[PDB]
């Protein structure tokens, strides 16, 4: 699921920094600026991988800082479709089961993905399972459970940019699949 | 004070359309025509781009077609598609 | 041109309803006579001669049925007939005052007898855009953006 | 966790391109259509 | 010409696609220029520009010309991009004049743009195989017969050909092959004898090499002009008279030029011998019809001589002036009522008049005409000429004499129609793209239902598939479809107008 992407940016180093060697300061500043945030075309950023090249460090008039342009590589969470994944549950819903990878949580298993036999619960939100001969419609999925196996089947970016003159859902969502044998709770197999 | 609404009403109205078997055939022919423009080389779409991964399915579903060439004696010798 | 206005100026309106209904009556009656001519297709020379609806005879047809009790003799009738001769209800067949009854009086047969609408309506008129009072405006992305022309919206509905 | 956005949009002028405004754009820029000749409300509040 | 440029963009998008639209619009915007600057301006890969130009010249959309300093210039004509709208009409009248084989010939010819006889007849036969079944077959013989008949009757006209290399400019070739057009063989079909039974989609060297062909657009325009004239005549007097005028047009066409104001001389004797045997008409009856037609006060036809007893010549320029005038009356009447057309025509026939005369002579009440003339004047359908009373041309010292400039009038309607078709096209595209989600949702399940039907799968899918939300939306899909159909019918009728409006602005101009 992890992917590596190349980037470029301009970094301002405020003047009391000048003691420490530059490369370290730019690395810190980029991690500060970009870490733990999501880009509209490449997903969720983890941290920078390395810095490839550095231009000259100008000083613009009217300011003490030094501006530098940077070429750098950053590792980003961007799972592609049909990847097999293991992840804890985080909550049931009528429209599906929410799953969590710990650092990320916007995974939904819709009921169409669930196995045919089980369609709804006894009015309790904890999703139940059913099966033909054994498992007489009594297994159910705990809201955390184990790291169930599932395979991604859909994804989307949704924009959240401001609209109109100035003066909560995450911009990324995934859909998983559970139907195929060997998936779900490990105890089943 | 209030300016008029963006659509002021008009007393006259557009005259009823003429219809008939010939006109129906014109309409159907126009539709059929629209369909034809989507199934020959002259319908230049953007060349396919941006594969995600080395999906094993790539072996089978790949679209196969001969390279379109016009007869070259009618055109300048400058724009060969190779 | 005061109280006179042509004696049709009764009610100080040109008596619009009466002038228009009188013109419609003349038109329909001369249609009837030209229709006798057309139904007979009389030896075409005489077909068009009978399609010369004699407007002295029209003048005598319009004094009666109680229509033109008001001033009628030539002048006032001739001029209202002429009000009908200023459009596509008519076309030149007067041949001066000497051929026909005083030129069939201003040519009140001329081509009332027919001149069928040279051509039918026009797609332009039979379409919203062309009929839209507010033209111009309607710009790709704007208030009257053609993507809402209620005229169309309606023409679409109907 | 929210969509990243750049914080500094600062820039520098490089050219002035003079030109003309046609009716469509002139309407598109404007907010309202002034239609009344008068300056203030009849009441003593004198609100425009 | 901006509306027109919008039409070009729309029809390039609809026929060919984005990149082709982009190149075509930029070229029709900038004029004849060499390739390198086009590639620079567009900024795309020269491969795309090259491929698009090859496709465009294949359909004869664009044209390339050798130029000074050895560079090659590429150019397009705006008129040519305004023709595919007429292709339905072309196919209809050809199906009217020829069986479905001629229809297929013409369809293939226009869709390909240029093709030779052998391959077109082969492709027509192949595409006809699915039009007859139960062991029925066909040979290239009948298709060749229809093709040669079409070519003889001038609907089919030969494309240009190269000059011979070993005859002219031996050695390295020039930048462009500089094709030349030959007129004597324009209707001369080459010869073949091959015949082949078409393959019925069972899924299990050229004698006419280089002899390409393309439909004769001018013949179709002339033929349409003839049909319009006949239709005017049929409505004018009678079906018999139009059958007569359809006659004088027949012997006129084979020898008359399309551009002259007047046809070649015709005699009633040759009209009569050409007159159908199925009509019970005598020579004297024809002579009477011709004399009274020539006596028509709209001067549809004139005498112009006495050769052969009956001698008559149709007046093209004057008629089209009448054709156009009438449609001007038409647009006025509906959009402004009969009384308004009553005044407009009055002002036309009275070359110079004033309002008080109009009210007196148009039976219009005061305070009802004045505003209406102002409306016509505001709309520029009426042009004020304004002779003065004094040289300062002060409004207090002038007469408001009205005047009509028919040629200018037509031009704005052309502009109107251009915007009109543009706005229809956009709305249809807008409707298509908004409903595309439900369209594809329906199409996938229709494909699922149509799939594996012959494989013998169980019938427990017709109702099960239908259980979804699409079913109570089919009536909305039908509403969509009729809206599209109904927009298209509107487009169609507008083209029929365009033909007459364009026919006049062409005929009224001398192009000197
Ligand atoms: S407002 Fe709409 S209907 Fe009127 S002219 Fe403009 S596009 Fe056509």
């Amino acid at each position: 699921m992890f992917v590596l992407v190349e980037m470029v940016d301009t970094v301002r180093i405020p003047p009391w920094q000048f003691e420490r060697k530059l490369n370290d300061s730019i690395a810190e500043e980029l991690n500060k600026k970009l870490a733990n945030k999501v880009v509209y075309n490449v997903g969720l950023c983890i941290c920078l991988f390395d810095i490839t090249k550095l231009e000259d460090a100008y000083v613009f008039p009217g300011d003490g800082a030094s501006h530098t342009k940077v070429h750098f590589r950053c590792v980003v969470f961007h799972p592609f479709l049909d990847e097999i994944l293991i992840g804890k549950i985080k909550g049931c819903s009528p429209e599906g089961v929410h799953v969590s990878l710990g650092f990320f949580d916007d995974i939904l298993i819709p009921p169409e993905s669930l196995q045919q036999p089980a369609k709804f619960d006894e009015a309790e939100q904890v999703w139940v399972w059913e099966y033909e001969t054994e498992e007489g419609a009594h297994d159910l999925y705990m809201d955390t459970g184990e790291e169930i196996r599932f395979r991604v089947v859909d994804e989307s970016f949704v924009d959240t940019s401001p609209t109109g003159p100035s003066s909560k859902e995450a911009p990324y969502t995934l859909v998983g699949s559970i139907s195929e044998p060997g998936l779900g709770l490990l105890s089943w197999w | 004070l209030k300016p008029p609404p963006l659509f002021p009403d008009t007393d006259y109205k557009p005259v009823p359309l003429k219809t008939g078997e010939g006109e129906e055939y014109m309409l159907a022919l126009k539709q059929e025509l629209r369909e034809t423009m989507k199934r020959m080389p002259y319908f230049i779409e953007t060349p396919e781009e941006r594969q995600d991964i080395e999906r094993y399915s790539k072996r089978y579903m790949k679209v196969y077609k001969e390279e379109w060439i016009p007869d070259w004696r009618r055109l300048p010798r400058e724009m060969m598609p190779r | 041109r005061s109280v006179t206005g042509g004696a049709w100026y009764s009610d100080q309106d040109f008596e619009s309803e009466f002038v228009e209904v009188l013109n419609q009556q003349c038109f329909k009656f001369l249609q009837s006579k030209a229709e006798t001519a057309r139904e007979s297709k009389q030896n075409p020379m005489i077909q068009r001669n009978s399609s010369f609806a004699s407007s002295h005879e029209v003048w005598k047809y319009i004094c009666e049925l109680g229509i033109s009790k008001v001033e009628l003799s030539m002048e006032d009738i001739e001029t209202i007939l002429n009000t009908l001769i200023y459009d596509g209800k008519v076309e030149m067949t007067i041949i001066a005052a000497k051929e026909g009854t005083v030129g069939s009086v201003d040519g009140h047969m001329k081509l009332y007898r027919a001149v069928n609408p040279i051509i039918p309506p026009t797609g332009l008129v039979r379409a919203p855009c062309g009929l839209c009072p507010v033209f111009d405006d309607c710009h790709e992305g704007g208030e009257i953006s053609p993507s809402n022309c209620i005229y169309m919206t309606e023409w679409l509905e109907f | 966790k929210e969509q990243f956005r750049e914080t500094d949009v600062a820039k520098k002028i490089s050219h002035i391109c003079f030109g003309m405004k046609s009716p469509e754009e002139m309407r598109q820029q404007a907010h309202i259509q002034v239609v009344s000749k008068n300056l203030y409300s009849q009441d003593n509040q004198h609100a425009p | 010409t901006q509306a027109e440029i919008k039409l070009c963009s729309l029809l390039l998008q609809e026929h060919f696609g984005e990149i082709v639209e982009k190149i075509g619009v930029h070229l029709i915007r900038t004029g004849s220029q060499p390739l390198r600057v086009i590639a620079h301006d567009t900024g795309t890969s020269l491969d795309q520009v090259k491929k698009a130009l090859c496709v465009l010249v294949q359909h004869n959309l664009v044209s390339y010309q050798v130029h000074k300093r050895g560079v090659v210039e590429y150019e397009a004509q705006c008129s040519r991009v305004l023709r595919m709208l007429r292709y339905p009409r072309y196919i209809y009248t050809t199906k009217t004049l020829y069986s479905d084989t001629g229809e297929l010939i013409v369809e293939e010819l226009l869709l390909n743009g240029k093709l030779t006889m052998s391959a077109v007849v082969k492709k027509v036969a192949d595409r006809l195989t699915e039009t007859m079944e139960d062991g029925k077959t066909m040979d290239y013989a009948e298709v060749s017969n229809t093709f040669v008949r079409l070519a003889d009757t001038h609907f089919v006209q030969r494309c240009p050909s190269v000059p011979t290399t070993e005859n002219s400019d031996p050695g390295p070739p020039p930048p462009a092959p500089t094709l030349v057009i030959n007129e004597k063989d324009m209707y001369l079909v080459p010869k073949l004898s091959l015949i082949g039974k078409g393959k019925r989609r069972r899924s299990s060297p050229i004698p006419d090499d280089g002899i390409y062909w393309q439909a004769n657009l001018d013949r179709f325009h002339q033929h349409f002009r003839d049909q319009a004239i006949v239709s005017a005549v049929a409505n004018r007097m009678d079906q018999t008279s139009s059958e007569i005028v359809r006659t004088m047009l027949r012997m006129s066409e084979i020898t008359t030029s399309s551009s002259a104001p007047f046809t070649q001389p015709l005699s009633s004797n040759e009209i009569f011998r050409s007159l159908p045997v199925g009509y019970n008409i005598s020579k004297q009856v024809l002579d009477q019809y011709l004399t009274l037609l020539a006596d028509d006060p709209l001067e549809f036809v004139g005498k112009s001589g006495d050769s052969g007893g009956g001698m008559y010549v149709i007046n093209l320029h004057k008629a089209l002036a009448s054709l156009a005038t009438a449609t001007l009356e038409s647009v006025v009447q509906e959009r402004f009522g009969s009384r308004c057309a009553r005044i407009f025509r009055l002002v036309l026939q009275k070359k110079h008049i004033e309002q008080k005369q109009v009210e007196d002579f148009a039976m219009i009440p005061a305070k009802e005409a004045k505003d209406m003339l102002y409306k016509m004047l505001s709309e520029n359908f009426m042009s004020l000429q304004e002779i003065p009373k004094t040289p300062d041309h002060a409004p207090s010292r002038t007469f408001y004499l009205y005047t009509v400039n028919i040629l200018s009038a037509a031009r704005m309607l052309l502009h109107r129609c251009y915007k009109s078709i543009a706005n229809l096209i956009e709305r249809r595209q807008f409707e298509t793209k908004e409903n595309k989600r439900l369209l594809e949702k329906s199409q996938r399940v229709e494909a699922i239902i149509a799939s594996m039907q012959a494989t013998g799968a169980e019938e427990a899918q017709l109702q099960e598939i239908e259980e979804m939300i699409t079913a109570p939306e089919r009536q909305q899909l039908e509403t969509l479809k009729r809206n599209v159909n109904k927009l298209d019918a509107s487009e169609i009728q507008v083209d029929e107008t365009i033909f007459l409006l364009e026919s006049y602005i062409e005929c009224t101009m001398k192009r000197q």
